[PDB]
C-alpha cells in the first residue's frame, strides 16, 4: 500500500488532495487546496457523511497540459486507493474546464484556480540518435579498423579503404591505391554493421566515380552533404602519406588487451588475463572480462553467471581507463551481455566458434514401422460402438429410380423391391412431437452406371433444395445398408438381380422371368434379405434359405444353418405363386430340384455354415493395409464381399480354415506381412483348436465356394468375369487355380548357402530366373566366378566401404 | 429432340461432347497457334490462326499460346478461336442449334463469367447456355453429393470442398502446379543423367515417359534409398529414334513435387496440406464426412500410388480416430465432363439454362 | 537502481523497452526466417534462421513465419529466439539484470502463461517477472479507469469493457479477425486486377500496401459507386523491384472485412457489432461511461476514418439519446507498451514482481497467484 | 603452410597457379589433339594442327571428354606448374549448373589418378564475385565456349534463374574472320585464326549505340585502324571493330534465335524474387575475356536501363582484373587459413567416395 495513503481516514470524513510527482502521489498542502496546476494530474477523496450514510467519492483531476505518465499514474493509484478503501468509494474522470457539478461543489468559495506550469514528466524522452561517423579499414593480413576523429576528405588517403556509416546508409569508398585483402575485410565489416542492425544499404564507391552518374542522384547528394567532391582534390592524403599498412596493423595487435574481473574468496581482482590473438573460449560465463582496444574502444563482456559486484566494478574500472589516459571522448566503452556480441566486439578475436561445415515449408509424414500384433485380433471387438435411428420405420416413404436419366415414381406395390443394376431416391419423412423432418436417401446399385449414379445425386439435391435444405441426404451402397434404411422396409428388403437402360439404352428386360434363385440371408432380426442370384448349383448355400421359382411350381430349400426368420421371407415370397411352395431340406433333395439347376455341384458347405451360432464361432475377417504409413489390420463386422477392396488383403476366419485373401492391386509388403500376421494369428489364439489349422491363399478372382460362402450373396460378374469356380476350373484347371497354403520361412544367407547363377545370366536386366535378390546379385555367383569378375574373393570385397561395393557393382553390371 | 453440348475448358486439354454420352468426343490440346513469319507462306496471314494438334503439327511456323493457361481464361481474341474449333471443326455442329454446358475454375471472377455468356451469345449466339464448377461435376460423376474434390490437370490443382451440392468457398486452395510443371521438372531430372531433353517435340515424348513409368512412392526417403542401392526400380523406355534410355528414381522423384512443391523452387504446400487445410477451414460438423470422401479428379491424379500416399499424409495430421477414405474414380481424367454430360441430360436443366432472350435484357 | 524492462510480444509486431521512457525502443515484427536455398559461398557469415528485422531486409531468400498465429504461440523454440533477439540484439541488455514485464491477451490459458514463465527464469534467469493484461494497460494510458477497450492487432480482436480498473470477464468478445487477415484478403482481392502475390516476402509487401493506402469508408456502398464513377480514389504503388501498381475500390473493400466479417467466409458479427454487444452484457448503469469511453488499441485501428464509421455504426445500435464517444489516441499502436512502462514504474509495484525465490519454490503456477 | 593449387578448367583456357599469387602463373588451351590415324596437349597441341585432331572437352562450360581431361590435368600439373600432385591440396573450379555426377567425376580423378591430399570445387561465378568483396550480386561470366548470368544473394545461390548463352569468345573470332573476308581479305587457315584474334583484342570494341556508330563509319573514316599482320602487310579494319563484339547483344548476327547479353541479364533478375532484384541491378559483376571489350560497360548500363524500371539504379561493375577474377578469387579463398577444415581429405574420401564433395562442398 502506498504510504500517501496510509493515514486516510478509514470510515470517517475527510477531504484529501494528492498531485502526481514522478509517478508518486504526494499530499498538496492544506492551505493550497483549490489550486490545480494546469500541466499536473492530482487525486481527490471526499468521504462525507449524509443522515448516517457514508458518502465516498474518488476523482481524479487531469488538466489540460498534464503528461502521459501524469494520467497514467492518477489512474492506476485512483483504482489503488478504492481497493485499499474496500472499493466503496466511486470513482470519477475530471477534465479541466469541464468538471463535474460534484467536483465544483467542494470549491464553492470561488476557490477552483488553474495555475500555469506543473512539476516535471517523469518519463524518460526516447530520441533515436544517429552515430554518423567515418572509419578506416587498413592493413596488410587482417585489415583493422579505426574510427576517424571527424568526416572529411583530410581524414582520408588514396590507399586504404573506408566507410561512411550513416545509420540506415553505408558507404564504402575504395582508394585507388588499396589492397583487395582491404577490400574484402571492409565489405565483411560493413555487412556486419548492417546485419547488427537488421536494415540499411551498402553503397559501394571507388575512388574517381564520385558522381551522380556513377551513384544515383539521391546517393549522391548524401554522400556530398558529408563528403563534398570539391574539396576533395585539396585535402585527400595520398597512399604512402596514409602510412605502411604492415606498421598499421602491428600497432594495433599489439595494442589488444584482455583483462579478468574476477571475485574469488571474495576479493575483487582486475587481472591482465592474455593479449593478441584471442579466442572466444578465454572468456568464461562465471566472471566478466574487459577488452581494451585502447583509444578505438573499451569492451565490458558480463558472464551469464558473473557476480552483480563484478558486474559493477568491471564497468568502472573500465570507465576509468578512459579518464586515467586522457582519452578522446570519441573512445566509448560498451557492454557486450555474452550471447549479444555483435560483430566489431568478434573483429577483436581471431578465433570465434567454427565454419559452416554443411529447409521446406512442405512437411512430409515420418512415420516408423512398427510390427503388427495379432494378439489385439483375439481381445474381441466393439461391435456395438455407434448405433442411432432416428425413429421406427413407421415414417412416410416416397421411392423414385433413376430412369431415363429422370425419376419415375415406384408403385407402392413394389416397396420393398430394388433392382441391382439401378440407383433410386427415396424421400423419408418422420415427425417427432409434430415437428416433420426429411431424410433423402440416395440407393446406389452395385451394378449401376455413372449417369444413374449421377442423375441420383443430383436429384437428392433438387428435393433438399426444395425443402429449404433441412434435410439430411444418405450415401447407401448395395449390399451395405444402413439400420434406418432397412427399417423404412420393416427390414424386409428384395434385390432383383438385374437393371435397365444405361447412357442411352438397350436389353433393358423388365423382370427376372419364370426360372431366377432367390437367396435369403439375415445377419440380424432387421436386415434379412432376399437378393436374386444365379441359377446355379454353386450358389446355394447350407447358412441360408433359397426360393426356386419355375414354370412347374416354386420350391424353398432350407439349408441346416438357416434361422426362421429366413425362412418366413421364403414362405411369404412364395406364398404369391400361385402354384404353391414345396419346401425342401438339405440332404432330402429330390432329383427334380437339381435337375432345374443344372444337377449338383460342389456349393457353400462347410462345418460353419451348417452349424448355428450357438456352437461354433462366427467368422471374423480383416483387413490389412500399410495405406496409414504402417502395416495395421481391423476387423470388418457384417462383412460383404464390397468390403473386399483390390488395393488390400484380408484374413478370414472360419474355425476349420483360416483364408487369406489376396488383392490383384495390392502391395507386396501387404501381402507378405498378412500371411505372417495369419500365422501369428492362430499361434496366440487360446481358444484350444489345432495349431496347425489349414491357411491358404486365396486370389482375387479364384475364390471357391466356401470363400464366398461366408460372406452374403457373391457377384461372380466383378473379379470371375461371370464364371462360377466350376466354369473356372474347366477353363484354367485345378492347379492353374489352386490355393496355395501359408507355410513359415529368404536374407541373411551366406554366400555359400545362396544359390549360384552364372555371370551371363545376373548381368541380364529382364526375364531373369526367379529367386535371384535384385539388391545382392554378386552373391548369386561362385567363390571361383566372383574373383575372375570382380579380381577380388568374396570375403575381401564385404571389407571395402559400402561405397566401393555399389561401384564395383555398377562396374561389372550386377547393380 | 435438341441435343445439349457440353465442353470443359481445360487448362492444357479442351475436353468437348454431346451431352448424354459416356465420354468426350473430342479431346484436343488447349493451346492456339499464329504465325512466326507473318505473309510469308499461304495460311501464314495475319488473321490465320490455328488451334489443337494441327498447331502442334505447324509448331515450327507458329507461335503458339496457352489461353487458359492457370484454369481462369486470359486471352479471349484466342479463346474465341478454341471454341469456334469446337463447334465447327471437332465436334462439326451450329453452336446455334445445341444449348451450350460450359465449366469454369474454382472461384472465377464474376468478370471472366460475364465476358463467357457474351460471347456465346453474341459470337456464336447459341440458344442457351449454362457455367458449372468443375469440381462439383466430377463430384456428380462419382455418385456423391459430399466430398473435398481434388482436382489436379495441366496448369493448377484445386481443393474443393462440397457439402450436399454445394461448395464452400471460403475453403478452396489453389496451387499453381500440375502436370505441365512435373512434365516440365522430369525434363530437368532427366538432362541431370545427360539424355538432353529441351525441345518441343522432346517434351511430347517426356510427357509419355510421365505417363507410362512414374509413380507416387509410399515412402518417398525408402524408395530413394532403394534406388541408391539397386537397378530394382529401374525401367527403360524406347525413344522414336530407336536409343533406349532408362529412368530410375525420376519415376517417382517427378511426382513428389506434388507433396514436395519445393522440387521446382515453389514456397507453397503439397496436395496433401491443401487438403487437411482445405477440410480444416470447414465446419467442424462436416469434417467426418469430407476426409470419408476424398474424391480425386484430372490427369494428374492419375500416377499409381498416388492414393495410398495422400491417405498416408492425410492420416498423419487429422485426428487419430478419423475414418481417411480417398476415392479414385477409373475415369477420372474425364470425371469434369461426365459429370457435364449426365447435369446437361437432367430435364431439369430447361430451367436452369440461361436463354439468350433473358440475355437481351 | 535495477531497471526494469517492458515487452508487449504482440502476433506480429514486438514492442520492447525500458520502464520509465515515453515509448518503446525496439519495435520490430516478431518473425523468424529460414533459407529457401543453398549457400554457396563458405565463410560469409550465413546463419539457419534470421530474426525481425534482419530477416525482413533478406525476406526475398526466407520463407518467414509467425511464432504466434491467431494470438496462440505455435512455435516455442521460435518464440525463444524472439526473445533473445529482443534482450541481446535490439535492446543489448543482460536478461539476468532486469526485471521483465510481459503482457498477455485477456483470458489467456494458463499453459501459455506457465511456459512464458519458465521460458523467462530458466532459459533467460531474469531477476523477477510479472504478466499484464494488455486492454488494461491501454485503458490506464488513455487516463482512464472505465471504458471499453477495442483492442485490434494483427492476431486477435478483443473487447474488454473495464470499469474502475477491472475488466467485467463476462463481457470480453473476442473476434478472430485482425491485421493478418485483411493482408491475406488484400492480397486474394489485388488478383483480380491481374497482381500476383503469393510468398510469406510478398506477404510483407501487400501488408506495407495495407498500412500506407487503406482506409474506412464511411459510407461503404456509397463509396464503391464512386469508385466506377471516377478514377479519385486510385491510388499508385512501388513495389520494391521499380513496378508501379495501382488500386482502387481494394482501398476500402479491405478493412471493411472489420465491419462486415462476411467478406472472408467468417460469420461472426463486425467490430462495430462486438463492442455493442459487449456493453450491452454489463450493468445497465455502467454502460453509459462505456458508450462514451471506446478507447481503440493496436495498428488494425489506425485506418483513416474507422473511429467516425465506428461512431456512425454505435449510434445505429445503441439508444438514439446515448453520447457515443471514439477514443483514438495518436500513438495507440504503443499504447499496451505506454501503460506497462507507467506501471513498472510505480514504487508500489516492487511488491508485485514474482521474482525467482518465489519460482524456485512454487513453480511456474506462482504467476496466477499474482495475475488475478 | 602446404601451398595450394588453383586450376580454373576453363572453356578455352586453363588459368592454373598457387594459392597466394596474384595471378595464375600457367595459361595455355583447353585443347588435346589425337593422331586422326597418342597425346599432346595446350599450345604444342595446335602447332602440330595439320597431325592432329584438335578436340575441345569443356567445349561449352561442362566436361564432356573425362580421358582428354586427365591429359589437361596433367599439362597442368607436371608440364606447366612442375610440380607434384600428391603433395599439394588443389581447389578446382566448375560452371553454373554442373551435373552432379560431373563434380563426383572430376573428385575421383583428382583422388584416384593424381593421389592428391585434398581438393575443393567451387563454382567459378561465386568465386568471381567474392574477388569483389560481395556476396549479392549477378555475375555475367562471358569466357571462350559460354558466358553465364549468375544472380546471387547474400551468399545464397537462385540456380532456378540461371542463364546460360553458347555464345562466346570463339564464336567471335570466327565471326570476325566472316566478315573481314567479305571486304576483301581472306581469314580462313587456322594459322590466320590466330591473327584475327589478336586483332579482336586490340581493335574491337562496343558501341553504345550500334545504328549510329554504324552511321558514322559510312559517312567517316575516323573509326578506321590499321594492323600490322606478320608478314608485314597492314590492313585496314573498318566497322567490323564494333560489329564483332556486337554479337554478343545481337546473336542474330550468327545465326543464334537467343537473346543478348542483356536481356538474358534482366530476364535473369526477373526470375529471382521482387525482394532482391533492388541489390541485382546496383550490382552487375562482369568476368571474363569476352567482358573485357572497351564500352561494354557502358552500352549495359544502357540497355538495362531501358529494360528496368525508371526508378532503379543500374550499376556494372567492372574490374580491372576480371579476366583472372575467377582465379584470383580462388587464391583467395585456398590461402584464408580459415579454409583449411573445408578441404576434401584423402582419408574421408576413401570411407564415403566422390560423393563427399556435395556435402564438404557445395
Ligand atoms: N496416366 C497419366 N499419368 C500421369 N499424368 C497424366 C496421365 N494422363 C494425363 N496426365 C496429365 O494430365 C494433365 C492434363 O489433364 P487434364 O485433367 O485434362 O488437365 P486440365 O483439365 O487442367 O486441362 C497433362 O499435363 C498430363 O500430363
Ligand atoms: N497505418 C496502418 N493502417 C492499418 N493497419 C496498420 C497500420 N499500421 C499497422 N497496421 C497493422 O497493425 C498490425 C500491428 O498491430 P500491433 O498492435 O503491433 O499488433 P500485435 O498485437 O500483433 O503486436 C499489423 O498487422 C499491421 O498490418
Ligand atoms: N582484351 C580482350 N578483348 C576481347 N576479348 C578478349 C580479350 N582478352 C581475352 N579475350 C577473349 O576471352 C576469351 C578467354 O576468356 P576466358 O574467361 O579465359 O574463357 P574461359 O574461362 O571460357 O576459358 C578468349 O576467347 C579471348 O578471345
Ligand atoms: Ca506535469
Ligand atoms: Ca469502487
Ligand atoms: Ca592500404
Ligand atoms: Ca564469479
Ligand atoms: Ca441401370
Ligand atoms: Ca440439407
Ligand atoms: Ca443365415
Ligand atoms: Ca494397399
Ligand atoms: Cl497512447
Ligand atoms: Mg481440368
Ligand atoms: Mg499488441
Ligand atoms: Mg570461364
Amino acid at each position: 500500500t502506498d504510504p500517501a495513503f496510509r493515514s486516510v481516514p478509514k470510515g470517517t470524513p475527510c477531504f484529501l488532495i494528492w498531485r502526481i510527482e514522478n509517478f508518486q502521489p504526494v499530499p498538496v498542502p492544506k492551505d493550497q487546496y483549490g489550486n490545480f496546476f494546469e500541466g499536473d494530474a492530482y487525486i481527490i477523496l471526499s468521504q462525507k457523511d449524509n443522515k448516517g450514510i457514508l458518502e465516498q467519492n474518488l476523482h481524479f483531476w487531469l488538466g489540460k497540459n498534464s503528461s502521459q505518465d501524469e494520467q497514467g499514474t492518477a489512474a492506476l493509484k485512483t483504482v489503488e486507493l478504492d481497493d485499499y478503501l474496500g472499493g466503496t468509494p466511486v470513482q470519477h474522470r475530471e477534465c479541466q474546464n469541464n468538471e463535474s457539478k460534484l467536483f465544483l461543489s467542494y470549491f464553492k468559495n470561488k476557490s477552483l484556480k488553474y495555475l500555469q506550469g506543473g512539476v516535471a514528466s517523469g518519463f524518460n524522452h526516447v530520441e533515436h540518435i544517429v552515430r554518423r561517423r567515418l572509419l578506416s579499414v587498413k592493413g596488410k593480413h587482417t585489415p583493422r579498423m579505426e574510427e576517424k576523429p571527424e568526416i572529411s576528405w583530410s581524414q582520408m588517403n588514396k590507399g586504404d579503404v573506408f566507410i561512411l556509416d550513416l545509420g540506415e546508409i553505408i558507404y564504402v569508398w575504395n582508394g585507388e591505391l588499396c589492397s583487395r585483402t582491404e577490400r574484402i575485410k571492409a565489405m565483411e565489416i560493413a555487412r556486419g554493421m548492417r546485419d547488427d542492425r537488421g536494415t540499411g544499404n551498402i553503397i559501394v564507391v571507388e575512388d574517381g566515380e564520385e558522381t551522380p552518374d556513377d551513384m544515383g542522384e539521391e546517393e549522391f547528394e548524401v554522400f556530398n552533404e558529408y563528403l563534398p567532391v570539391a574539396d576533395k582534390e585539396a585535402s585527400i592524403k595520398s597512399a604512402e602519406e596514409g602510412g605502411a599498412d604492415e606498421n598499421f596493423e602491428k600497432k594495433k595487435v599489439a595494442q589488444l588487451k584482455l583483462w579478468k574481473v574476477a571475485e574469488e574468496d571474495g576479493n575483487l581482482k582486475i587481472t591482465e588475463e592474455a593479449t593478441a590473438p584471442l579466442d572466444k573460449k578465454m572468456l568464461d560465463s562465471n566472471d566478466c572480462f574487459i577488452v581494451d582496444n585502447g583509444e578505438d574502444g573499451i569492451w565490458v563482456w558480463t558472464g551469464k553467471k558473473a557476480s552483480p559486484k563484478e558486474r559493477k566494478e568491471s564497468m568502472n574500472n573500465a570507465m576509468a581507463f578512459l579518464k586515467q589516459r586522457n582519452y578522446s571522448s570519441q573512445t566509448r566503452v560498451t557492454k557486450v551481455p555474452e550471447g549479444g556480441e555483435s560483430s566489431e566486439f568478434k573483429s577483436l578475436f581471431k578465433t570465434w566458434e567454427k565454419t559452416k561445415l554443411p529447409y521446406s515449408v512442405n512437411k512430409i509424414a515420418q512415420t516408423v514401422q512398427t510390427k503388427f500384433d495379432a494378439m489385439t485380433l483375439h481381445n474381441n471387438p466393439e461391435v456395438a460402438k455407434e448405433t442411432g435411428m432416428v425413429d421406427d420405420g413407421s415414417g412416410k416413404k416416397k421411392i423414385y429410380r433413376i430412369e431415363n436419366m429422370d425419376l419415375v415414381e415406384l408403385e407402392k406395390r413394389y416397396y420393398g423391391e430394388l433392382y441391382g443394376g439401378d440407383s433410386y431416391v427415396i424421400h423419408y419423412t418422420y415427425a417427432v412431437n409434430g415437428k416433420e423432418e426429411h431424410i433423402i436417401y440416395y440407393w446406389l446399385g452395385r451394378h449401376s452406371t455413372s449417369d444413374e449414379r449421377g442423375v441420383a445425386a443430383a436429384k437428392t439435391i433438387e428435393i433438399d433444395d426444395s425443402l429449404g435444405g433441412t434435410a439430411k441426404q444418405v450415401r447407401v451402397v448395395q449390399s451395405k445398408e444402413p439400420n434406418h434404411f432397412m427399417a423404412m422396409f420393416d427390414g424386409k428388403l428384395i434385390i432383383f438381380q438385374g437393371g435397365k437402360a444405361g447412357w442411352g439404352g438397350h436389353n433393358s428386360t423388365d423382370g427376372p422371368g419364370d426360372t431366377y434363385l432367390l437367396h435369403v440371408r439375415g445377419t440380424s432380426q432387421y436386415n434379412t434379405k432376399a437378393e436374386q442370384v444365379p441359377c446355379r448349383a454353386e450358389s446355394l448355400n447350407s447358412n441360408d434359405v433359397f426360393v426356386l421359382f419355375s414354370k412347374g411350381g416354386t420350391y424353398v430349400w432350407a439349408g441346416k444353418g438357416c434361422t426362421g426368420d429366413e425362412r418366413e421371407m421364403a414362405k411369404k415370397i412364395a406364398s404369391k405363386s400361385p402354384k404353391g411352395y414345396i419346401m425342401i431340406v438339405e440332404g432330402q433333395e429330390k432329383e427334380e430340384f437339381w435337375d432345374l439347376l443344372g444337377g449338383k455341384t460342389e456349393y457353400a458347405s462347410d462345418f460353419s455354415l451348417k452349424q448355428a451360432e450357438n456352437e461354433h464361432r462366427p467368422s471374423r475377417l480383416f483387413q490389412c493395409s500399410n495405406a496409414s504409413g504402417v502395416f495395421k489390420a481391423e476387423e470388418i463386422v457384417d462383412f460383404v464381399q464390397e468390403d473386399l477392396v483390390p488395393e488390400d488383403v484380408f484374413i478370414l476366419d472360419a474355425d476349420h480354415t483360416i483364408y487369406v485373401w489376396l488383392g490383384n492391386e495390392a502391395r507386396n509388403d501387404e501381402k507378405q506381412m498378412a500371411m505372417d500376421t495369419a500365422i501369428e494369428y492362430l499361434e496366440s489364439d487360446p481358444s484350444g483348436r489345432d495349431p496347425d489349422t489349414p491357411i491358404m491363399t486365396v486370389k482375387q478372382g479364384y475364390e471357391p465356394p466356401d470363400f464366398v460362402g461366408h460372406f452374403g450373396v457373391w457377384d461372380r460378374q466383378l473379379w470371375s468375369h461371370g464364371m462360377s469356380y466350376a466354369e473356372l476350373k474347366k477353363e484354367l484347371g485345378e492347379k492353374n487355380m489352386s490355393m496355395e497354403q501359408v507355410r513359415q520361412r529368404n536374407g541373411e544367407m551366406s554366400f555359400s548357402d545362396v544359390s549360384k547363377y552364372p555371370y551371363s545370366v545376373l548381368v541380364q536386366k529382364e526375364g531373369l530366373p526367379d529367386g535371384i535378390d535384385l539388391q545382392n546379385k554378386e552373391k548369386h555367383l561362385t567363390e571361383e566366378e566372383f574373383e575372375k569378375i570382380f579380381g577380388m574373393t568374396y570375403a575381401t570385397f564385404i571389407t571395402k566401404p559400402a561405397w566401393k561395393q555399389t561401384q564395383l557393382k555398377k562396374d561389372k553390371g550386377l547393380f | 429432340e435438341t441435343t445439349a453440348l457440353v465442353c470443359d475448358n481445360g487448362s492444357g486439354l479442351v475436353k468437348a461432347g454431346f451431352a448424354g454420352d459416356d465420354a468426350p468426343r473430342a479431346v484436343f490440346p488447349s493451346i492456339v497457334g499464329r504465325p512466326r513469319h507473318q505473309g510469308v507462306m499461304v495460311g501464314m496471314g495475319q488473321k490465320d490462326s490455328y488451334v489443337g494438334d494441327e498447331a502442334q503439327s505447324k509448331r515450327g511456323i507458329l507461335t503458339l499460346k496457352y489461353p487458359i493457361e492457370h484454369g481462369i481464361i486470359t486471352n479471349w481474341d484466342d479463346m474465341e478461336k478454341i471454341w469456334h474449333h469446337t463447334f465447327y471443326n471437332e465436334l462439326r455442329v451450329a453452336p446455334e442449334e445445341h444449348p451450350t454446358l460450359l465449366t469454369e475454375a474454382p472461384l472465377n471472377p464474376k468478370a471472366n463469367r460475364e465476358k463467357m455468356t457474351q460471347i456465346m451469345f453474341e459470337t456464336f449466339n447459341v440458344p442457351a447456355m449454362y457455367v458449372a464448377i468443375q469440381a462439383v461435376l466430377s463430384l456428380y460423376a462419382s455418385g456423391r453429393t459430399t466430398g473435398i474434390v481434388l482436382d489436379s490437370g495441366d496448369g493448377v490443382t484445386h481443393n474443393v470442398p462440397i457439402y450436399e451440392g454445394y461448395a464452400l468457398p471460403h475453403a478452396i486452395m489453389r496451387l499453381d502446379l500440375a502436370g505441365r510443371d512435373l512434365t516440365d521438372y522430369l525434363m530437368k531430372i532427366l538432362t541431370e543423367r545427360g539424355y538432353s531433353f529441351v525441345t518441343t517435340a522432346e517434351r511430347e515424348i517426356v510427357r509419355d515417359i510421365k505417363e507410362k513409368l512414374c509413380y507416387v512412392a509410399l515412402d518417398f526417403e525408402n524408395e530413394m534409398a532403394t534406388a541408391a542401392s539397386s537397378s530394382s526400380l529401374e525401367k527403360s523406355y524406347e525413344l522414336p529414334d530407336g536409343q533406349v534410355i532408362t529412368i530410375g528414381n525420376e519415376r517417382f522423384r517427378c511426382p513428389e513435387t506434388l507433396f514436395q512443391p519445393s522440387f521446382i523452387g515453389m514456397e507453397s504446400a503439397g496436395i496433401h496440406e491443401t487438403t487437411y487445410n482445405s477440410i480444416m477451414k470447414c465446419d467442424i460438423d462436416i469434417r467426418k464426412d469430407l476426409y470419408a470422401n476424398n474424391v480425386m479428379s484430372g490427369g494428374t491424379t492419375m500416377y499409381p500410388g498416388i492414393a495410398d500416399r495422400m491417405q498416408k499424409e492425410i492420416t498423419a495430421l487429422a485426428p487419430s480416430t478419423m475414418k481417411i477414405k480417398i476415392i479414385a474414380p477409373p475415369e477420372r481424367k474425364y470425371s469434369v465432363w461426365i459429370g457435364g454430360s449426365i447435369l446437361a441430360s437432367l430435364s431439369t436443366f430447361q430451367q436452369m439454362w440461361i436463354t439468350k432472350q433473358e440475355y437481351d435484357e
